[PDB]
This record gives structure tokens, C-alpha cells and sequence, in this order.
């Protein structure tokens, strides 16, 4: 490789952008570590973007100019860092130095350069280490096409309610599965929320597939929403392709639990409550609720009450919400519940209003009114 | 804190 | 009828202002506290550090007169949590030591804990004080950009006792001058106001952190010094602290005479570059510098990986008058110093190997200095 | 990181 020739030039936006995306599942432990760096190829004009956590395999591809194909394994940090350095010229000459293991750096301006130009110098890994981190982009058993559009509120409406460690292996994922009527749908929990959203895509093949969330947390931020994208499933792993991006993780081996058995059936007190009034009003209580998140709920014919207490202190919060924002056809009933769930899962609807329903001392459930593909549960914390 | 009416789990 | 009436939105600010010198984490500690007294229409909000005091009225409707030493971090997210309401009731209950706040059945209410009245005595402080030997008035916005050219400057050790001060002097022609330094990098800020008495004070830099974010930029200020206190009053506020007893360094002998190299650099420019080139400065903060006839050259440098960062700013941004010069110095003093500039380019001169004058043209009230970090 | 040329202090 020489100098002369081992080099792309690109737009600096542009690839500021896909590289801030591509390090989105990157840890940035040391400069040092192949697993904080990524992988960047040209190849004619396109450059390709990979980045791994090893077990989210990612790749993006844009538009360059070049003369030779050659590959990068360079610290995602310290290459965002370059480019962002660079921000201010509309495209970038980037020269790879093989002898130095250096990525040098200049502005790729439209005439010609002086004795003195702004110059970025970024080391690299040697060439021995991309064969220790290199990826290629299996037998795929179902695959769908929908819009980005609805992909996306379905990961909202989903991704929050997983179990947050990783460890927790099989509550960490989104469940797969398909309904009586052979609609696609999804499923997360935590053992003590519980988002289900039931799709329109009619899928013919078996669907029995967890997905660990991360990859979903980080495709809401590439999706654009315009446009479709292609989910694939195989035996072992989870493939998603879209716009100029190609992600693929692997499954988790289990059994997700019989989250069938615990959709209540008829619930028999059901309130209708203003969503932005309720917004307003949890993060005001939320002022008075402590570290156990233990927030009182009080359902009446008039009013919901929510109350957040601290017992040794005596510091109480006490707020109401009545007519026209609130409507009750039930006993009176007292519960607690966990308020960040609570407001989480509200966070999320998008109608005026939301309907809250239980059975006294059972499980809570969230809905959109006319939405029935969208159900959130959430176990109500014991009273004392 | 009781869990959500799992089987298993709770 | 131990209570008052008060705009919500009013008391949240003045709480949240007040409240900005308390940093105690324990609920049970007083000195987590802030201090509130109903007197007629008025309420008195005091707080304190034990350093510094301060004290704010605002108008209220009342009946009654009581004091209320309450923990300052509940208080406000009490009023917070009632920012709906434009006017809010607030009840003292000492039958149960408690503050209770509604709007002005069935209807929101809060309850918050108040230390005991016994605790009052610990914590209450009167600023009535004629051990003030002279004061001087100065305008609100002249005194809000001194502070902004002068604060940053003061070491931030607050056991450094003189160089972690404001040092309060006048120059020869009488006017009253700010000085502040942390022994690497100095300001020095003349104000308008002529003084006629003698001027030799040293103020712990943390009231003037406070007063920037307090003072609303129209009206007077005035400050009074003691032998031993500083204080300020404006709008509705009052506040004071205890001065430094010592002898703050010989400032004026480090004020350069004659430099021989001079630079007129492009202010937004120059910031521009320092935010790129600093992703190229290690923990050393050691930013190399080269100052030549037709350019100014920025480099960051990593010895030990090669990673390199080379940005040069030249005609018409750069203008310079002097030698080739390379020099060393700490890219945080130096960004910090120059975000407190307005005007459209900065003056930076110096003699070969000496400190660094950052200055603006045509203004000569505040000088900034800088000494150069070692090259080698 | 030498001070400035202070006195007394440096």
C-alpha cells in the first residue's frame, strides 16, 4: 500500500454520522482494545463501516471516491474524534500510511494545497489484528418486510419493558411469537411489567424467537422511518436490513414463560384518565416517593388520588385528579405501584387519554382507547 | 414486590 | 394562624437563589437547612454556609409572625411541586413541626418535615452591621462582567486562603481594580468607580461565583468593607462574608512593561480551532504553539502514540508583529480566558519565554496573563 | 509548569 494511492475521500458529515452510529455498540475501553476500534473497508466506491460488541454484528456502507481497496482497524473514539475535528471542511481526505499504521487526515478542498494545511495523524492497528475481528455478512427460517415507521413504535412500545440485565438471560429479550390468528407479535417483560404488542403481518411459519433488547435499542436510533425493512430469523440468529445498514445478533436458547396465562381476561373497575394531565401530575408526586419507587394510588368515583409518603420522616405528597380528566367505574380501590414503571409506560402512548383497568389486588393494565394491539401490564407493589 | 403472575417465575 | 399567602413562582426563585450555598446532603443536618421568617407583609429568606450569609425579602400576605428552619433541598422541590398554583397557602404547624403547603375537600396538599424552633439560635444570623467603614456603589452590568473577567482566575483551593480571593486595590489614577490569580494564570480587571479611601482586600472568590447568578443586571450595587467583613446589597438581596487576613501577592511587579512580540487574532476564529486542536491535548493540557510572521500554528501532540492534531490560523485572521516564537502553554487556562473576551479579535503579545498577555483591543481596563507551560 | 514570576510565590 502506498500513500499515493491508499486513500478515500468522503463527505465529513456523512461520515461523521455513520461512524457515531457504528460506535453506538461499541464499549470504549482503551485505545488499544480491537474491541473498542472498528473496522472500515473500501472497496471501489463504497466504504464499509463494521463494528461488533461480538455478539451485534453491524455493517453500513457510503459513498466514496478512491483508488485502491484496502481496510482500517482503527479506535472508533479517536476516528469519531478526527472527523468531528474536521467538521468544518465539506469533504475529507483520508490516507492510509501502512508503513506508520497512521490514518493521515487532511481537508479534501477543491484546489490547490499550501506548505501548511490543517493535518489530523491517527494511529491504527496493524494488519494482523483484522483477522482477529473481521465478520462476513445463514439458513433463514421466516422473514418479514414492514415500514420502518411501525418497526420503530413497536420498539418503543417494547424495548423499555425487557429486563435490563443481560444476564437475566431470557427476560433480557423480546419475545417472537404468533397469536391464535397467526399475527406477528411481541412480547417483553421484567417479571413485573409487561409490554405486549400484537401486529398486522400474517406469518404462516412456526415464530419462536428471543431477541436480546440491545439490538433494538440501538436499530430506534438508525431507523429513519421512512422506507421499509427486512427482519430475518434463522436457528441460532437475528438478521435486519434497511437503508444502507445490515445488523445481525444471535438468539437466546430458552423458553420464554406462559406470558398468556397472566393477560387478565374481564377486568372489572376501569378508569379513563387525561394522559397529559397524568404526566403532569407523576412528576409533581414524584417529588414526595422514595428510593422504593412505592407510589399510592387511590381510585375513587371522583377522583384518583396518588399519594407518595415516607414513613419515618412524615413528608408527604398529596395530588388529584377529577373531571374532565378522569372517569371511574369501579369500587373504591387502594394500591401501590412502582411510579418509574408507571411513568415509563405512559411515556410511550400517544392518544389523549389512557385506559387504566384491573381486578382488585391484580395486575394493572395500560391501553390506548380503540388500540387493541397494544397492552401494558404492571404488578402493583404490596400496599402494608 | 410481588412479580407479575408467571409461570415460572412470579 | 400561622400562615401565609405568597406568589408560587416568586418564592421558587428566590429559594432556588438561596439555596445555591447549601450543600449539605443530610436531611437531619441544620446546616442543610435555609432559614424563613414572616414579619408583617414580608418574608426574610436566609441561608448560609457559615462563610458566607445571605439574606432575601419578598412580599407576602400574613397575619402572624413565626420562623420556619426547614431543609432547603425539600423546600424548594415543595414549591416545585406546586408551580400550577399561581398563589400557594403555606400553614406552619409546630403542634407537628411541619410546613404545609396547599393551593390559595379533597384537594393537593404537601406536608414537609422543619427542624425544631430550638435550632433557630444555631442558624439565624442578623446583618444589621455598622462595623463597615466605607462602601461604593457600582452598576449591576458592570459589575456582572468584573466578576465574569476576574472569578475564574482565582485558584480553586478554598484552603489557598489568599490566592483562592478576589483582591480589591487601586491603581495609581484611584480607580478600583480587581485582581485574581492561581499563581499560573492571572486577571486583572479596573473598574469606572473612583475611590478615595484606602483599598487593600482579599474576598474568598465563592460569594462572587454566587453573586453572578443572583445579580439581575439593572441598578446599583453596593459594597462595604470592614476590617473584617465584606458585604453587597441589590434589589432584594443582602449579603456578606468574612475577608481574608493576609497579604495577597505583589501583582503589579508581574505586569509586563514592553513586549516585543504582538499578535491581533480573529476571536471566533481562535475559539473555533482551541475546541478542535483540544481533542488532540492530553491530561497534560500542554498545547504547542507557533507564532510565525504569516500564521499562528495549534498543534496537540501525543509523544508517545504519534497521534497528532495541526490546525494554523493565517491572514486576514492572524496578524503578527515579532519573532518566530514556539511556546507551550495549558489549553484550559487559555480557552477559559478567552471565553470571557467580546470583542471581534484578541490581542495576545509577549516577550520571548515570558508570560503570555491576552488583552482586547482599545480596552484597557482588564489584562489577562498567562506563563507559558516549560517546552521540553 | 513554571508560575508566574510572582513574589513571593512564583
Amino acid at each position: 500500500h502506498m500513500l499515493h494511492n491508499t486513500f478515500f475521500i468522503c463527505e465529513t458529515n456523512q461520515i461523521m454520522n455513520e461512524i457515531e452510529k457504528a460506535k453506538g455498540i461499541i464499549l470504549n475501553r482503551n485505545m488499544n482494545d480491537i474491541w473498542s476500534a472498528l473496522l472500515i473497508e473500501v472497496k471501489k466506491s463504497n466504504l464499509i463501516i463494521k463494528s461488533t460488541d461480538r455478539n451485534i454484528f453491524f455493517e453500513s456502507t457510503i459513498s466514496i471516491v478512491s483508488e485502491t481497496d484496502f481496510k482500517v482497524l482503527i479506535n472508533a473514539s479517536n476516528f469519531y474524534d478526527a472527523v468531528k475535528a474536521f467538521n468544518f471542511y465539506k469533504k475529507i481526505k483520508i490516507v492510509f500510511n501502512e508503513n506508520n499504521s497512521k490514518l493521515e487526515i487532511m481537508g479534501e478542498l477543491n484546489d490547490e494545497k499550501e506548505e501548511y494545511e490543517d493535518h489530523l495523524k491517527e494511529p491504527t492497528f496493524s494488519y494482523e489484528e483484522i483477522e482477529n475481528y473481521n465478520y462476513d455478512m445463514e439458513d433463514y427460517t421466516f422473514g418479514i418486510e414492514i415500514k420502518q415507521k411501525s418497526f420503530k413504535k413497536v420498539i418503543n412500545r417494547i424495548a423499555f419493558s425487557a429486563h435490563l440485565d443481560e444476564s437475566k438471560n431470557v427476560l433480557n429479550g423480546v419475545y417472537f411469537s404468533k397469536d391464535e390468528d397467526s399475527k406477528l407479535l411481541l412480547v417483553s417483560t421484567n417479571g413485573h411489567r409487561m409490554s405486549i404488542c400484537k401486529t398486522e403481518v400474517i406469518v404462516e411459519e412456526d415464530v419462536n424467537f428471543i431477541v436480546p433488547v440491545k439490538i433494538f435499542n440501538f436499530l430506534k436510533h438508525l431507523m429513519s422511518g421512512e422506507g421499509m425493512v427486512k427482519i430475518k430469523f434463522s436457528d441460532k440468529k437475528f438478521y435486519v436490513e434497511f437503508d444502507n445498514y445490515k445488523i445481525a445478533c444471535s438468539l437466546i436458547n430458552g423458553n420464554y414463560p406462559d406470558y398468556k396465562s397472566i393477560i387478565p381476561k374481564e377486568q372489572k373497575n376501569k378508569s379513563l384518565v387525561s394522559l397529559g394531565i397524568l404526566k403532569d401530575r407523576l412528576a409533581r408526586v414524584n417529588l414526595y416517593v422514595d428510593k422504593s419507587r412505592k407510589l399510592v394510588l387511590t381510585f375513587s368515583e371522583l377522583q384518583l388520588k396518588l399519594l407518595g409518603e415516607d414513613l419515618i420522616t412524615g413528608r408527604k405528597g398529596e395530588f388529584f385528579i377529577k373531571d374532565p380528566n378522569y372517569l371511574y367505574d369501579g369500587a373504591d380501590e387502594v394500591m401501590a405501584i412502582n411510579i418509574s414503571y408507571f411513568v415509563e409506560a405512559i411515556s410511550v402512548f400517544e392518544t389523549s387519554k389512557i385506559e387504566i383497568q384491573f381486578n382488585s389486588g391484580n395486575v394493572l393494565k395500560l391501553s390506548e382507547p380503540e388500540n387493541f394491539n397494544f397492552t401494558h401490564l404492571i404488578m402493583p407493589m404490596s400496599l402494608g | 414486590v410481588p412479580t407479575l403472575p408467571l409461570v415460572p417465575x412470579g
